[PDB]
């Protein structure tokens, strides 16, 4: 994998095994699941109040006040529509099917279910591309901590929709090696000539950020994406939407791979050097 | 909020994924890696050098067992990691692909094998802590957790804190026993036995006997035949002769699909339905320098720990792993227990002159339905509970001290 | 641990050199007086055979040990021969024409187990000893040929020549010599 | 350069039968092997094999035909060729720590081994209990005693060591032998008394050497330097720093001349003059031994090295 | 559509120019820019046949060979196709690990009369124009800088190499923006001092000192105080 | 806890030499005072530095003629002050003791080297 | 600033003058033979610690003893991202101490790697080849180094190109 | 003696062989071009000696490692040692017949068409062995019997679209020849039920014929005595 997948797999495969005993009737067996995801997201999946021939999932992300303000319900609401329920207890939204009216196209139920996650961040784009798409300039800004030292500032411009990921690096080597990747972002156009202008600023916000108070600190890195009517357009929205909100993982992914990848080199060096002292023997 | 810690059960055969406080793991995935094997046009002067971005080029589990253009390896032998390139590898895919957990915020409870040598702790902890940025890591006992999961889930007023547990993964088969909570470690035994020497036999045997199966699948079906044919024998001469004079019952057929050209193709099952798991018991078939039966070491190790607690280990021997799943191995291992203690008191009454008969002793042999993965139940379990978080090494622990704080072990 | 060992040492069965002359229940003409109980040590080595070499060790009790796994030696060179028949019929006439070539006898180089059984000092020992082994081989072929033949077709069945490849401890009756 | 590899592993000494017919080698290991040379190549007749761990030093004296030898186990065996085997004879050499040198008395009277444990044992036969006895020099050896060579009257010894100083001792037991004449070295020579102190302050001294009339004393140390004591200047001692690697053993030739060799793997010759008492570089690897001739007029002389086998000079 | 024949036509040509003559100017109508751009396509994404792999390294060879015989970097066939091509990812790479160890590739013969070290040649022919200097990207020229400064110091008096990677500082500090980041000066001026010190006398000796003398003359900030 | 228990236990003619130009004869004037007696550390670090003025300021073709002008003893000296100045390193002066290094070298052998390593009074 | 060449060579002359081991069992312990080097427990056994080096950074350390060397030797970490790519280079060479028999398992203080080298190994390996192995790792470690930083680099770009060509 | 020992010390290790981590086909490959070498360009009697050592041991266990082998690379050099070792003895002949080989070909024949140059060589080393006439096993005729030799039939009638070099007929011939050539009777012999149940065979007929209007014996490929 060079890209994160978007779509969870605890998800996408007790879901489509559930609606295969469905499609053969067998036997309504009992779930009950938790597991996490990027972002400190916490699903659930359970029968509710027993019911072993109803399934609900459920999504508990902790910024989900303060996202609400920019849709992230009436989206909710279009794209699951009947399958929307009331949350479940210490869950911001929760998604009921049964196995009993479940439709024949139960690929796209499913697929549609795994993108929970996504379906929640998506409002925020969408609410700000059409903002641009549409010319309005005044609104305000939204401010999306999607961890709780590390910030998204979404902002709409007549000519540009911009998104700053600040961003916290844990140890030295990854300060120093993450360093490096931005580099390569920010020349990254040089191969890629319609690819967004990726900014990065280091220690200090970026100067237009410069009116919150957004933190200081060797650890501290802001991300700024640009994207153009090319990428915010309806056509592209979707698939530009998909990417933008993985980039901070991306980017912390392939930190630690690299780190791998430097280990196995450094194995194959070493033994070409005792491939030298073996013939002092 | 606060999420759970993460269980990650590093088998031979089998790794088990998934979060704590589940009743099960969220993924059963072979042990295997893909990589793209072109380079061997270049790579026959040396090993592979990677460039680039091909090191990610990889798959593992399910997604890796036959592709069609990427060489499976597999990293794990006899439970110890034996190449960690691969290994941090599969690492990386486990961690980010299937359970999709960031590191930095999740403990790691991480599995380890009885015999696995320091060296290779100090490398398992330096990758969790330092190539990834676990917050905390706990490497595990195999067997305590093995027991845990029978306690919890057995019968209560049956929930003995003292057993003697086997476990027989798919490399090595351990011999733990545990009094009062505590495991007796100076009195471990190890069977160089498990799964892989039960699937080689029959695949050896098969090959003798039974020319007909396409190299590819050789493995394959060895699996199949081990896992859905055979059972564990009363008897082996007299099994030999029953399968001579009544082999029309005894005989099965077994029917394969060809990888390539899908035909399918048939085989006589035989011999190797009851050969196989009888090298539990006869270790000397397929391991040269290894030739006290199962049932011969469990008593050695019982008959080593103290005197008061030789009479709970019997009644409460546990099987774990999924080589003890053949069908009456535990019957099997109780009557060969059962008349080697029974006859050890019987020589104390001659040497005392039947002036006292001793009270017998009740071996007892159990068997639980988390045996697939009872390990890992019993992780899930322990990762739950508010000590887990207070027992882990604490990252700031491996910045105070290196890798030597997980040198220590059991033993 | 323990492959199967010879039950029948009665007190009263006399030695060469170290190995047991145990009654046989053979038509072949031989030395050894006529046995006359249903089992017999040429049938403990066909009936032991499947099982007994699958086992890697194992430990001499006495002469008869010596005895009954020459037989088992032997059985495991018939198997090579019965394989090729075609037919009972010819595996029959076969097998008394193997058994009757000289095989070396206890430290006659190629021997096998030169480490383990003494050469017959003396033509009393020797010819005799000479005329008891090859009446067991005599009879133990013909003990094969009547079992390993399928009676449906005189096919020499799959299930007695897959032993072939699996010599008794690697220890080769043909000797390493040749 | 006649040679002959017994070993690839160091030939951690050597010492010679009376006629050179045999040669006795520790092959690196805690026995001893002699070789009798069956024509033009040498074939093992013996191995004495009696002690528990590395022998390092071995002396196989020439009139008595007795072989003596010592190891890191502080062990030593005297042998004695009972009919046609070596059988050993216990030696209570009582020290705590290796020994590391043994050379017979020219008389082959006594012994003496130096060790670790800072002293030197001088050993002799106490025929009631068929046992070697020793008595123990000791007073101003600060550090263990790397090498041995006795004073053809076989009582003035000197010893060399790694607190830098070559030594004369006088070892005079009373029980066994009668008083010796005086030498130049001095008059008085009761048991362990002091004769000589080296002017030495930096290398191990690792060999040491009388003249065949016992007037002369060199040594060679870790300095890659030479020294020769003459006792008629009154002990006044030349010096030669050298340009090579240290050297690691030396033994006189004539009166006026050394041979040396040391870590550079070949010999080293070094002559000497009484007139201005000063050693020359007459130039060119374990132990050196004479062959023939003495260390009065040697005719070949042989060695051997960590680098493995021997090797005869002319 | 032969790879085996296009590998060793690539591997012929290296062979046939390593001694660096001059060629008939009618060669140029093929040897000429277009097919010094057809060579860096090959080596930016090659070829669907290439299974091995093989053609980057030998048109890597082959540019370093083609290029061996030309006077200047303003009218050279070779630069002007590096100017116009797209983007040299991989090109300006695979040139620095040749660079890193410092071997010459086009030296696969042992013929005595021997040219110039091919690879200082072709850098020091990239680095003659501001157009092609931007060749690299950032952290490559970094990593240029750091490499032949470590290559400067090194090489003891009287080598002829050490005058050739004096020569390409001069060309990189006079063309790229270097004074503008200055990535290694420190370092820099404490070598360039001790070479101008140098006390040798050997022609070659001589000569660095006075490359050393022009490239301080044009840049005063070499040769200042260190700081 | 029985276990853990410890038991058991000349500046004024140097520059003056250097400034009349003498350099092979200011070598020598260093070389006169080596401090090798001397209990005081400071004089072991004044003495050293001393030297390595002339060292660091006699030129690098000459260095042939000074070495050569000195007897054994006085190799055996320099050599002791070349390995001391490596221990304080500095921008040029690693760059000339590597040079006085083998040109000692090449008067005093490995010999002269081994003499550095034994000597057991430190200056 | 001082050129490579020399600074190899003094080091060669000292390191070849310091390798004059001898075997040596030791005066404090019954009959322990062990490395005076390392163990230090009597100090006339020990000879006086040399270095060489060619700049401010760059040094080697010999500590000489009557029965064993170690060689101590650190390398100019001229980036912030050289200081990460060495450690590495070093552990996992270090790693393996038991193939590379006269290394160290672990640094000494204020080096980057250090040799042990006992009397045994001059006498069971090439005594001149150890030297060349010192040296000839003296030599490669910085283009080994200068490697490691141009192949992450080279793999930082095409990450980066791989996400952003998808928008 | 190194690369009997080393190919032994391969095929037994257990876990290599079907868990696999080690990369292992270059150096088996170069020991087995090694190995068939010195079958071929030293003295046949110390060639023979070793092969014939301890009742055939080496050779019984390379047998062993080809039918556990799978890398069609490794397998094919494997048949040319078989080829080389068939050579020199009719004793290893005999051997090879009575082993397992000759089933694992027929077996790979069958299933894997594609390999054209394994094909070809499978035919060739196949007919090779049987050239002596040796009695088989019965349960060597469960696969080599009437499936197969229609099997060959259909190629030498039909060919396949990959044979361009048309050896895979005159193969097939030699090799249908080589293996009646042991057949005893005549009514059951399992080739002649082939012949019979095959539909119009025609080529395999009218090749046959110029077989007998030369009088040469395809099969008498060795100068083995007992003709
Ligand atoms: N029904 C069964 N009978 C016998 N063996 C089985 C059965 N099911 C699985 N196995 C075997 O269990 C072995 C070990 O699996 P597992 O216990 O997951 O090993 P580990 O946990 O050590 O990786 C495998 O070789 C598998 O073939």
């Amino acid at each position: 994998m060079i890209l994160l997948e978007v779509n969870n797999r605890i998800i996408e495969e007790t879901l489509a095994l559930k609606f295969e005993n469905a499609a053969a009737g067998n036997k309504p067996e009992a779930v009950e699941v938790t597991f996490a995801d990027f972002d400190g997201v916490l699903y659930h999946i359970s029968n509710p109040n027993g019911d072993k021939t109803k399934v609900m999932v459920s999504i508990s992300l902790k910024f989900y006040k303060e996202l609400q303000a920019h849709g992230a319900d009436e989206l909710l609401k279009r794209v699951y529509g009947s399958y929307l329920v009331n949350p479940e207890s210490g869950y911001n939204v929760s998604l009921l099917y049964d196995l009993e009216n479940l439709p024949a196209s139960k690929d796209s139920i499913v697929h549609q279910a795994g993108m929970l996650k996504r379906n929640c961040f998506a409002s925020v784009f969408e609410k700000y591309f059409q903002f641009q798409e549409e010319g309005k300039e005044g609104e305000n800004r939204a401010v999306i901590h999607y961890r709780d030292d590390e910030t998204m500032y979404v902002e709409s411009k007549k000519d540009r929709v911009t998104v700053v990921f600040s961003t916290v690096f844990k140890d030295d080597d990854d300060v120093v090696i993450g360093k490096v990747f931005m580099q390569e972002f920010k020349e990254g156009r040089r191969a890629s000539h319609t690819a967004p202008q990726v900014l990065f600023s280091h220690r200090e916000p970026p100067l237009e950020l410069k009116d919150t108070d957004a933190a200081v600190g060797d650890n501290i890195g802001y991300i700024t994406f640009v994207l153009f009517p090319r990428h915010t357009n309806a056509s592209a929205r979707d698939n530009t939407i998909n990417l933008i909100h993985t980039f901070r993982d991306y980017l912390h992914y392939h930190i630690k791979c690299s780190k791998a990848y430097i280990h196995t080199r450094m194995r194959a060096k070493t033994s070409d050097f005792l491939k030298v002292l073996n013939r002092a023997r | 909020g606060r999420l759970p810690a993460c269980v990650v059960d590093c088998g031979t055969g089998y790794t088990k994924l998934g979060y704590a406080g589940n009743t099960e793991p969220q993924f059963i995935i072979p042990s295997c890696i893909a990589i793209k094997e072109s380079a061997k046009v270049g790579d026959q002067a040396q090993r592979r050098v990677m460039k680039g971005v091909d090191d990610l080029d990889f798959f593992i589990g399910d997604e890796a067992i036959e592709k069609p253009t990427y060489a499976t390896k597999w990293p794990i032998r006899h439970g110890i990691v034996e190449d960690w390139d691969l290994m941090e590898r599969f690492m990386e895919q486990v961690i980010f692909k299937y359970l999709r957990a960031e590191p930095e915020d999740h403990y790691f409870l991480l599995t380890e094998p009885p015999l696995n040598t320091p060296e290779n702790r100090e490398y398992t902890a330096e990758i969790m802590f330092e190539s990834f940025n676990v917050p905390g890591l706990y490497i595990a006992v195999q067997a305590v957790l093995a027991l845990a999961a029978s306690w919890t889930s057995r019968q209560v007023g049956e929930r003995t804190l003292t057993g003697t547990v086997i476990d027989s993964g798919d490399g090595v088969t351990h011999v733990i026993p545990v009094a009062e909570g505590y495991v007796i470690g100076s009195c471990i035994k190890h069977i160089p036995i498990a799964g892989r020497d039960i699937t080689y036999f029959i695949q050896q045997l098969l090959r003798d006997r039974e020319v007909g199966i396409p190299p590819e699948q050789s493995l394959e079906t060895a699996k199949a035949v081990k896992e859905r044919y055979s059972y564990v024998c009363p008897d082996l001469v007299k099994e030999f002769n029953k399968y001579d004079t009544d082999g029309s019952k005894w005989i099965k057929q077994y029917t394969g699909i060809n990888a390539i050209s899908k035909k399918e193709f048939s085989i006589d099952v035989g011999y190797e339905r009851f050969l196989g798991p009888e090298i539990f018991f006869h270790p000397e078939f397929a391991n040269p320098d290894f030739t006290q039966p199962i049932s011969e070491v469990v008593d050695e190790v019982i008959q080593n720990c103290p005197i008061d607690v030789r009479r709970p280990l019997y009644k409460n021997i546990v099987l774990s792993g999924g080589s003890t799943m053949f069908r009456d191995f535990g019957r099997r291992l109780q009557r060969d227990l059962k008349r080697t203690v029974d006859a050890r008191l019987k020589l104390s009454e001659e040497l005392s002159g039947g002036r006292l008969k001793p009270k017998p002793i009740d071996v007892q042999v159990i068997t639980h339905h988390m045996q697939r993965y009872a390990v890992w139940f019993g992780g899930s379990m322990l990762a739950s509970t508010p000590e887990f978080y207070q027992v882990c090494h604490t990252k700031k622990d491996y910045e105070e001290i290196g890798p030597s704080i997980c040198r220590h072990n059991p033993v | 641990m323990p492959a199967y060992h010879s039950s029948l040492m009665d007190p009263d069965t006399k030695l060469i050199g170290n190995m047991a002359l145990l009654p046989i229940r053979s038509q072949f003409k031989g030395p050894a007086p006529r046995e006359t109980k249903d089992t017999d040590i040429v049938d403990e080595a066909i009936y032991y055979f499947k099982a007994n070499v699958f086992f890697k060790n194992y430990e001499i009790k006495n002469e008869a040990d010596r005895t009954l796994i020459y037989i088992t030696l032997y059985i495991s060179e018939c198997l090579k021969k019965l394989q090729k028949c075609n037919s009972k019929s010819q595996g029959e006439k076969e097998m008394y024409t193997l058994g009757i070539t000289n095989f070396p006898i206890p430290g006659e180089p190629g021997f096998p187990l030169n480490a383990i059984y003494a050469k017959p000092a003396n033509k009393q020992e020797d010819e005799v000893m000479r005329a008891y082994l090859q009446q067991l081989r005599q009879e133990t072929g013909l003990r094969l040929c009547e079992k390993v033949f399928d009676p449906q077709n005189d096919k020499p069945s799959k299930w007695w020549t897959c032993f072939v490849k699996r010599q008794f401890m690697n220890k080769s009756l043909s000797g390493p010599g040749q | 350069m006649a040679y002959h590899s017994f070993l690839v592993e160091p030939i951690s000494c050597h010492a010679w039968n009376k006629d050179r017919t045999q040669i006795a080698i520790c092959p690196n290991n805690h026995e001893v092997h002699i070789y009798e040379k069956s024509g033009n190549k040498w074939v093992q007749v013996h191995e004495l094999k009696e002690h528990n761990g590395q022998v390092t030093g071995i002396d196989w004296a020439p009139d008595s035909n007795r072989i003596v030898t010592c190891g890191t186990d502080r062990n030593a065996y005297v042998w004695t060729l009972k009919g046609r085997t070596w059988k050993p004879t216990l030696v209570i050499l009582r020290i705590n720590r290796a020994a590391r040198c043994v050379r017979w008395a020219p008389n082959e009277k006594k012994f003496a081994v130096g060790s670790g444990s800072r002293v030197i044992s001088i050993c002799y036969f106490e025929q009631e209990n068929d046992w070697w006895v020793c008595k123990h020099i000791k007073k101003p050896i600060r550090s263990t005693v790397l090498s041995l060579d006795w004073h053809p009257n076989s009582v003035l010894l000197a010893a060399g060591s790694c607190d830098f100083k070559c030594r004369i001792f006088s070892a005079y037991i009373k029980e066994v032998e009668e008083r010796p004449a005086p030498t130049p070295w001095g008059s008085k020579m009761p048991f362990g008394e002091l004769m000589f102190e080296s002017s030495s302050s930096c290398g191990w001294v690792h060999g040491v050497c009388f003249s065949a009339n016992g007037s002369r004393v060199a040594w060679v140390s870790h300095d890659s330097t030479v020294c020769l004591a003459d006792a008629d200047k009154k002990m006044a001692v030349a010096t030669l720093a050298s340009e090579t690697l240290p050297l690691l053993a030396v033994t006189f030739i004539t009166e006026s001349s050394l041979v040396a060799a040391g870590h550079d793997c070949f010999p080293v010759l070094f002559t000497y003059d009484s007139a201005a008492g000063k050693l020359s570089f007459g130039g060119r690897v374990s132990q050196i031994s004479v062959l023939s001739g003495g260390k009065a007029k040697c005719s070949q002389f042989c060695t051997t090295g960590m680098d493995g086998g021997m090797s005869i000079w002319d | 559509q032969d790879h085996q024949k296009l590998c060793y036509s690539a591997l012929i040509l290296a062979m046939v120019f390593s001694m660096g003559e001059a060629v008939p100017y009618a060669h140029y109508e093929h040897l000429g820019t277009p097919f010094a751009q057809f060579l860096l396509n090959i080596v930016e994404d090659g070829l669907p046949l290439d299974t091995t792999e093989q053609l980057p390294d030998l048109c890597v060879n082959l540019l370093l060979a083609l290029n061996l015989h030309l006077p200047a970097a303003d009218q050279n066939v070779i630069m002007a196709a590096l100017s116009k091509h797209a983007n040299v990812k991989i090109f300006s790479e695979k040139l620095l690990l040749l660079l890193n160890r410092g071997d010459d590739p086009v030296r696969i013969f042992k013929h005595e009369p021997q040219p110039p070290h091919s690879v200082l040649k072709f850098l020091q022919d990239v680095f003659g124009s501001p157009a092609t200097a931007a060749i690299f990207y950032h952290t490559d020229m970094m990593a240029l800088i750091d490499i032949t400064v470590r290559h400067i110091a090194d090489l003891s008096p009287g080598d002829k190499l050490r005058m050739e990677y004096l020569s390409l500082m001069h060309a990189i500090v006079r063309t790229t923006p270097y004074l503008q980041h200055r990535h290694r000066l420190p370092d820099l001026q404490a070598i360039l001092r001790r070479i101008l010190n140098e006390e040798e006398t050997s022609p070659q000796c001589q000569m660095d000192r006075m490359i050393v003398r022009e490239m301080c003359k044009e840049f005063l900030v070499l040769g200042e105080a260190p700081s | 806890r029985f276990r853990k228990v410890d038991v058991g236990e000349d500046e004024g003619e140097v520059d003056s030499c250097l400034r009349q130009g003498n350099m092979t004869a200011a070598l020598q004037a260093a070389l006169k005072n080596p401090p090798i007696n001397t209990k005081s550390q400071a004089v072991k670090d004044r003495a050293g530095s001393i030297v390595l003025k002339v060292l660091i300021s006699f030129k690098a073709n000459d260095i042939e003629k000074a070495v050569q002008s000195l007897d054994k003893n006085g190799v055996d000296l320099l050599m002791k002050y070349i390995y001391k100045g490596f221990e304080s390193p500095s921008d040029n002066s690693s760059a000339v003791l590597l040079q006085w290094h083998e040109k000692a070298l090449a008067a005093g052998g490995v010999g002269s080297i081994v003499r550095v390593l034994t000597a057991r009074k430190t200056v | 600033t001082a050129t490579l060449r020399p600074y190899l060579s003094a080091v060669r002359a000292t390191l070849q003058a310091a390798l004059c081991l001898e075997n040596f069992s030791s005066q404090v312990v019954e009959r322990h033979n062990k490395p005076e080097v390392e163990v230090r427990s009597s100090k006339e056994l020990l000879l006086q610690p040399v270095t060489i080096s060619r700049n401010e950074k760059e040094k080697v350390l010999i500590e000489g003893s009557i029965n064993s060397v170690r060689v101590s030797i650190a390398v100019k970490q001229a980036d912030e991202i050289e200081k990460i790519l060495c450690h590495k280079f070093m552990r996992f060479m270090m790693m393996r101490a038991e193939n590379f028999f006269i290394l160290r398992r672990k640094p000494v203080e204020g080096y980057d790697i250090s040799f042990l080298i006992t009397n045994f190994h001059t006498e069971q390996m090439y005594k001149h080849k150890l030297v060349d192995f010192v040296i000839h790792f003296m030599e490669e470690i910085d283009k080994e180094i200068s490697e490691m930083k141009l192949s992450v680099n080279a793999r930082a770009r095409i990450v980066a190109e791989e996400f952003l060509k998808n928008f | 003696e190194v690369i009997f020992a080393d190919l032994a010390r391969r095929k037994d290790d257990a876990q290599q062989r079907s868990w696999a981590l080690y990369e292992d086909e270059g150096v088996i490959r170069c020991y087995l071009e090694e190995l068939l070498h010195i079958l071929t360009d030293a003295d046949p009697e110390v060639c023979k000696k070793m092969c014939k050592r301890n009742e055939f041991e080496s050779v019984l266990a390379l047998v062993a490692y080809y039918q556990m082998e799978h890398r069609a690379s490794l397998r094919l050099l494997l048949l040319k040692c078989f080829g080389a070792m068939c050579s020199l003895d009719a004793a290893i002949i005999s051997t090879l017949v009575s082993s397992v080989l000759p089933v694992e070909l027929a077996r790979d024949m069958q299933t894997d068409t594609q390999d054209h140059q394994k094909l070809c060589y499978s035919a060739l080393i196949l007919a090779m062995v049987f050239s002596m006439g040796e009695a088989v096993p019965y349960a060597h005729y469960e696969h080599l019997g009437t499936p197969f030799a229609q099997f060959l039939l259909n190629i030498v009638e039909d060919g396949l679209p990959l044979d361009t070099t048309e050896q895979l007929p005159d193969l097939c011939v030699n090799l249908l020849l080589a293996l009646n050539l042991h057949l005893p009777a005549a009514d059951q012999n399992v080739i002649m039920a082939a012949l019979s149940k095959h539909a119009n065979v025609k080529i395999f007929s009218e090749k046959l014929l110029l077989l007998l209007n030369r009088g040469d014996d395809p099969v008498r490929i060795f100068k083995h005595e007992p003709q």
